[PDB]
């Protein structure tokens, strides 16, 4: 699930370039970014489109940083 | 007759000549859906999610969209595209739109012994069992290539309008039976 939310909350951020994508997460490749966007359109296409409008601040130190936090806290609680 | 089965067209191949000159890095940068990354292509990809396609833009003025179910809705998506990319700064134009390419797919629902198939049309029904499960069949009026499975399904693709798909299915579904 939060994996989930960081899909979209990149996207957000930076719209939908799978490259960039699959190069800020450690261990995704830009097929497997495709493959979960054809997983999930679906059942949150309204979730892509509010992304799409939430055209968030991306900052690189501030995104990188929020990441390798949440990624450390998600192993040690999961 | 037909069996009640008509061919499902399931991606539409269109380009068009943009007529102007174009930066991959601004497109890249002004755009939302976007994606540039010379290190591995130099192009842009382009997406949106109606018409569902996935398009590309390159510097010497081209573009071309795919994933359209039709060649309205592809040519749709292709304008799209272009007001897009007027509207982001560039003076393109929609000049020699073409479709290329077109795939459909069908079935019979009955099993096909592909073996008495490949035995009576080894000319042109290229049948490999062991790389691919599926039999390869190219057949000429018009210039279409086929795919055929044991389960009854068919694909066919090389064509430019959805009669052509019609036109080698009828011709193809009595074979099909006997």
């Amino acid at each position: 699930n939060k994996e989930t939310d960081m899909f979209f909350l990149a996207i957000s951020m930076v719209g939908t370039d799978f490259s960039m994508i699959g190069q800020l997460f450690p261990h995704r490749a830009r097929i497997e970014i495709k493959n979960k966007f054809k997983r999930e359109e679906k059942t949150n296409g309204w979730r892509i489109d509010k992304a799409f409008q939430e055209k968030r601040p991306f900052d690189f130190d501030f995104f990188a940083h929020l990441l390798q936090k949440v990624l450390a806290e998600e192993e040690k609680r999961k | 007759g037909p069996s009640g089965i008509v061919p499902q067209l399931q991606n539409i191949v269109s380009t068009v000549n943009l007529g102007c000159k174009l930066d991959l890095k601004t497109i890249a940068l002004r755009a939302r859906n976007a994606e540039y990354n010379p290190k591995r292509f130099a192009a842009v990809i382009m997406r949106i999610r109606e018409p569902r396609t996935t398009a590309l833009i390159f510097s010497s003025g081209k573009m071309v969209c795919t994933g359209a179910k039709s060649e309205e809705q592809s040519r749709l998506a292709a304008r799209k595209y272009a007001r897009v990319v007027q509207k982001l700064g560039f003076p393109a134009k929609f000049l020699d739109f073409k479709i290329q390419n077109m795939v459909g797919s069908c079935d019979v629902k009955f099993p096909i012994r592909l073996e008495g198939l490949v035995l009576t049309h080894q000319q042109f029904s290229s049948y490999e069992p062991e790389l691919f499960p599926g039999l390869i069949y190219r057949m000429i009026k018009p210039r279409i290539v086929l795919l055929i499975f044991v389960s009854g399904k068919v694909v066919l693709t090389g064509a430019k309008v959805r009669a052509e798909i019609y036109e080698a299915f009828e011709n193809i579904y009595p074979i099909l039976k006997g």
